[PDB]
């Protein structure tokens, strides 16, 4: 353990990639010309994690940009961050994908994925003790999609000892509507099953919900959806980049959070909801951080932890607080509500508390849960794509890259094996 | 037309059937057209919100306005298979044959989604079936590429 | 028992009532072996999605 | 002669051994750089701290011990603090990846690559040994370094050191401080490959230790700088008989003859008296019958256990301080009145009784006050298998539903081993429950 290496496929990819590196930048006390201005130590410890330190006292993302489509790159180097990554480190393609997943695993992605992996080689060989790799891509889509999970498939062939961790947003009808997203998520599903360690389910339903719901945002736009994700990437990888006991590394992390190879598709909880740019009036006490955090209301997957049980749960809570009333406050949820913890896996939450709040907060709770809950999302995406495949919706556009009828059975049928998986240890007793 | 366009759209969009009342009387323009051009009919005909559909009509909205792909809402309705919609935007004088930037006619966009009730209602209403979209493609050609057998069968009697 | 730093004494209540190094080697080679095969079965699965993606690429071209 | 080399493997290992050698220097005069003004030069290589210091020519006092790690982060804190010039830099020794929270990982896996380097720098110490009585092993149950790459290298030692004494000192999860779910796992998987290679084993439950931080000390939320403060005094007052000139457990072996009446019913119980917060207001000093009868209450021991539900095969009381034969004698005469303190049938009804008169030390601004006079009990109890058997419970729990499994198979690991891990265990909590039926 020590680097982590990240990519960014796609056009989600790359929005929630570069709004991770400008919210970690500004935790790290880098700015965009990769210049350290923080003031504590504690930013620097662990900041080799994420950045490779390059000639002249500056910080470079350990990130990899890729997108079958010139213009994400464009935008990303045109951010505000846009000049902190390494130029070399830009792989991109003239035609798109199409938002046709085929395209993206077998036709236009196949054709630049030698020059991903040269990219990726060079970060990795450049490593002390390399911890795997990060990816952030939707599912939805054609490149992130289909050429992400090609990615992580080459990735898992060169260094099948690494971890391979993901971002993968979900689609929903509320947020885009284009017809093939069931198509794109169920044949990315199968991969990830099979390819990812550790997945991160990042549901657009839910943060359109959230926004619309909470946050009252009559019209969410990505920029708001967005805000809700960068505030998850930079909770979940706190115990990642700053010094501590818990889930320090990706490989610690796995070992606490997945019980079953198959089982490993995370829920996100995040603590307090804001709008971009809201005047958060008082910070939050830690009986509020802990309630809210395991409320349905805060999940970044529209699955109710209410409907499953927990198998594993990581809470992180930053901010200064009592580390007192933070284990009565955990200890309390867990003996109140002792039916959605599973008896058979004992002391099944681990906690954490960092002194560093994130930007704006005072006080902050993320929590990362392995619900039987979530195969509410996966029984949501195998209903919409059943509802298609069954009439042979749009079917030509994906055998017309020379896939068969074949692949899109068996990736249906992964999925629905996969949520039976979730219910039978959602039923399974101590006896 | 300024606020209410925007907030006409908005209410079509979500399918709130009361605010869009309340914004037609307040002299919201019907025909307001969003980023891709599309008008509040568009948005109820992709989003299947029926009743929307014909308060929209009944306050002189613009069936056959086209969004910039030329997609009117008829070719919406048939792709996201809403069934109903596609019949009251027929009866008030929808074009079967309109054809967006890519040569798709609604029949197309029925085909390819595997809307069979769609299709028959298209077909009876007069839609070309020897249509073909900037790829070449009939309707015909669409099912049998997609490798839909009732849908085939349910063309090639005018075909 | 009288040490120059200590001392010590017995209180007593009541009586009685009334090279392996080989096999470490053998078993340490058996782990590596299959962790070897548990490694070369995932890259045979993978070298086999391989196959079939270069099998997709020429039925593409079937099409047109 | 007669050295003891110190082994620390893991955090847990190492953060201990951080707090038993700063206690060893306090006591025995030994200043940060090695320097101490109490001994001779060689000369001046014959008083009984000599047991755990080596000499060297510039008059430094050097730790016969060895820290490890499959990671960097807790010893280059060591290589970097207060003490960086008490040990040599051969005798830290470091990987760059750990084993992950997972045996098999620690054992099979990592543990394989830095094995031969480790017996290396533990071969060079036992050089400098013209009479070497064996190992002091320290280290979690719970982490993959502590639990896999411990049960390596005691194999290992068993190896090349034939018939030579070995005593651990392992910490017992809690989950109140544990890091990972699979803690039970590695619990077993360790006791099982460490058991026929274990003379004699001080558990230190993580949990007893928070409690009597919280209780005795008035820690809310006590750190493992206050839990390895506490541990180490218990340490200080297990190996006082080995760094000054005892007669109690004079040497590695007598641990053993005086606690171990069985090899594998190796567990003896640390209860350890008084233990008085630093920031209280002036009290009278506690005589040797409060403390030795504070040795009889389940709230000072080291492992969480009842003795009133277990038999007692060994008994020994190691008093520290201002101690007279008379009082103690007193004191276990009024103790058999109060306490049902029931020996098995073949044991005779008895303690073995030391007095060390070296003073209790404590680091000075810590969290224990100094006390007049102190006491640990180190009794051979069959209620010890109230810790195994909380343990096999957890076990058991996840190892019916193959939970995490995959980790250690991933490894190399067979889900066999598991098994014969867990009924090695079941026949330990057997023999306890046999000896004393
Ligand atoms: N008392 C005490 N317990 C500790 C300390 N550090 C860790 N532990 C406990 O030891 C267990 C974790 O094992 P570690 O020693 O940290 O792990 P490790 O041996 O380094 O192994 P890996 O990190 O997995 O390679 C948990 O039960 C922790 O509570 C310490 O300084 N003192
Ligand atoms: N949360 C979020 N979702 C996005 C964003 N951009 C696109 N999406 C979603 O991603 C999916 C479309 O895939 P996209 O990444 O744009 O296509 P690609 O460029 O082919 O990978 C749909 O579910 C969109 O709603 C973004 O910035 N944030
Ligand atoms: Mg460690």
């Amino acid at each position: 353990m020590r680097e982590i290496v990240h990519i960014q496929a796609g056009q989600c990819g790359n929005q929630i990639g570069a709004k991770f590196w400008e919210v970690i930048s500004d935790e790290h006390g880098i700015d965009p010309t990769g210049s350290y201005h923080g003031d504590s130590d504690l930013q620097l410890e662990r900041i080799n994690v994420y950045y490779n330190e390059a000639t002249g006292n500056k910080y470079v993302p350990r990130a990899i940009l890729v997108d079958l489509e010139p213009g994400t790159m464009d935008s990303v180097r045109s951010g505000p961050f846009g000049q902190i990554f390494r130029p070399d480190n830009f792989v991109f393609g003239q035609s798109g994908a199409g938002n046709n997943w085929a395209k993206g695993h077998y036709t236009e992605g196949a054709e630049l994925v030698d020059s991903v992996l040269d990219v990726v080689r060079k970060e990795s060989e450049s490593c002390d003790c390399l911890q795997g790799f990060q990816l952030t891509h939707s599912l939805g889509g054609g490149t992130g999609s289909g050429m992400g999970t090609l990615l992580i498939s080459k990735i898992r062939e060169e260094y099948p000892d690494r971890i391979m961790n993901t971002f993968s947003v979900m689609p929903s009808p509320k947020v885009s509507d284009t017809v093939v997203e069931p198509y794109n998520a169920t044949l990315s599903v199968h991969q990830l099953v099979e390819n990812t360690d550790e997945t991160y389910s990042i549901d657009n339903e839910a943060l359109y919900d959230i926004c619309f719901r909470t946050l009252k945002l009559t019209t969410p736009t990505y920029g708001d959806l967005n805000h809700l994700v960068s505030a998850t990437m930079s909770g979940v990888t706190t115990c990642l980049r700053f010094p501590g006991q818990l889930n320090a590394d990706l490989r610690k992390l796995a070992v606490n959070m997945v019980p079953f190879p198959r089982l490993h598709f995370f829920m996100p909880g995040f603590a307090p909801l804001t709008s971009r740019g809201s005047q958060q009036y008082r910070a939050l006490t830690v009986p509020e951080l802990t309630q809210q955090m395991f409320d349905s209301k805060n999940m970044m997957a529209a699955c109710d932890p209410r409907h499953g049980r927990y198998l594993t749960v990581a809470t992180i809570f930053r901010g200064r607080m009592s580390m007192k009333e933070v284990d009565e406050q955990m200890l309390n949820i867990q003996n109140k509500n002792s039916s959605y913890f599973v008896e058979w896996i004992p002391n099944n939450v681990k906690t954490a508390v960092c002194d560093i709040p994130p930007r704006g907060l005072k006080m902050s709770s993320t929590f990362i849960g392995n619900s039987t809950a979530i195969q509410e999302l996966f029984k949501r995406i195998s209903e919409q794509f059943t509802a298609m495949f069954r009439r042979k919706a749009f079917l030509h556009w994906y055998t017309g890259e020379g896939m068969d009828e074949m692949e899109f059975t068996e990736a249906e049928s992964n999925m629905n094996d996969l949520v039976s998986e979730y219910q039978q240890y959602q039923d399974a007793t101590a006896d | 037309g300024s606020d209410l366009g925007k907030k006409l759209l908005e209410a079509a969009r979500a399918g709130q059937d009361d605010e869009v009342r309340i914004l037609m009387a307040n002299g919201a323009d019907v025909n307001a057209e969003d980023d891709s051009g599309k008008t509040p009919l568009h948005l109820a005909a992709i989003k299947g919100h029926l009743e929307i559909v014909e308060v929209l009509l009944k306050h002189g909205a613009d069936v056959n306005a086209a969004d910039k792909m030329g997609d009117t809402p008829l070719h919406l309705a048939a792709l996201y298979g809403h069934l109903e919609i596609v019949e009251v935007l027929l009866k008030n004088g929808a074009d079967v044959n309109a054809t967006d930037t890519y040569g798709f006619t609604p029949l197309h966009l029925a085909a390819d989604a595997g809307h069979l009730e769609i299709v028959e209602v298209l077909l009876k209403y007069g839609a070309d079936v020897n249509a073909q979209d900037k790829f070449g493609k009939t309707a015909f050609d669409i099912s049998i590429d997609n490798g839909n057998e009732d849908l085939a069968e349910i063309l090639q009697k005018l075909n | 028992n009288k040490a120059t730093s200590g001392q010590s004494w017995e209180v007593i209540l009541k009586p009685p009532s009334f090279p392996s190094l080989e096999e470490i080697q053998k078993k340490l080679e058996a782990a590596e072996e299959r962790r070897k095969a548990h490694f070369a079965a995932m890259l045979e699965r993978l070298q086999e999605k391989d196959k079939h993606a270069e099998e997709v690429r020429k039925n593409k071209e079937l099409k047109e | 002669m007669r050295e003891c080399i110190s082994i620390h493997v893991g955090q847990a290992g190492v953060q201990i051994g951080n707090a038993c050698w700063e206690l060893y220097c306090l006591e025995h005069g030994i200043q940060p750089d090695g320097q101490m003004p109490s001994d001779k030069t060689i000369g001046g290589g014959d008083d009984s701290f000599n047991t755990f210091f080596s000499e060297t020519g510039a008059g430094k006092h050097v730790p016969r011990a060895v820290f490890v790690d499959l990671e960097p982060t807790v010893i280059d804190e060591v290589r970097t603090g207060t003490y960086r010039q008490l040990f040599h830099p051969e005798q830290l020794i470091t990987g760059k990846e750990d084993a992950a929270n997972n045996y098999a990982r620690g054992h099979y896996t990592i543990g394989k690559e830095i094995i031969d380097l480790v017996l290396d720098r533990i071969r060079k110490l036992a050089d400098q040994c013209t009479g070497l009585q064996g190992f002091l092993v320290f280290h979690s149950f719970g982490g993959g370094t502590g639990s896999g790459f411990t049960s390596l290298l005691m194999e290992r030692l068993s190896v090349d050191y034939g018939k030579k004494s070995k005593l651990e000192f392992s910490i017992y999860p809690a989950p109140q401080v544990s890091t990972a779910v699979v803690e039970p796992y590695n619990s077993i998987l360790t006791t099982h490959t460490t058991l026929e290679h274990s003379d004699c084993a001080f558990m230190v439950d993580n949990e007893a230790i928070y409690d009597i931080c919280r209780r005795n000390l008035d820690i809310e939320r006590p750190t493992y700088t206050n839990l390895n403060r506490l541990i180490s005094q218990i340490v200080s007052s297990i190996t006082a008989s080995l760094r000054f000139d005892g007669a109690l457990n004079v040497d590695l072996t007598e641990f053993q003859t005086n606690l171990v009446p069985y090899p594998r019913i190796h567990f003896p119980l640390a209860t350890y008296a008084p233990v008085i917060s630093a920031e209280k207001a002036y009290h009278e000093q506690l005589s040797v019958a409060e403390i030795t009868n504070a040795c009889f209450e389940p709230a000072n021991q080291m492992v969480k256990c009842d003795p009133r539900h277990g038999k007692y095969m060994a008994c020994c009381l190691l008093y520290r301080g201002d101690v007279v034969p008379k009082d103690v004698n007193a004191a276990i005469a009024t103790i058999k009145t109060k306490r049902s303190i029931q020996f098995v049938d073949w044991c005779p009804t008895g303690f073995k009784v030391g007095i060390n008169y070296q003073p209790p030390t404590v680091v000075p601004g810590g969290d224990l006050a100094k006390v007049q006079r102190a006491v640990c009990m180190l009794s051979n109890t069959t209620a010890i298998a109230e810790a195994w058997a909380r343990l096999d419970h957890k076990f058991d729990l996840m190892y019916a539903k193959r939970a995490f499994v995959h980790w250690y198979v991933g490894e190399g690991m067979e889900e066999g081993e598991f098994s014969e891990a867990r009924e090695d265990m079941a026949a330990l909590e057997k023999d306890y429950e046999e000896v004393g039926v």
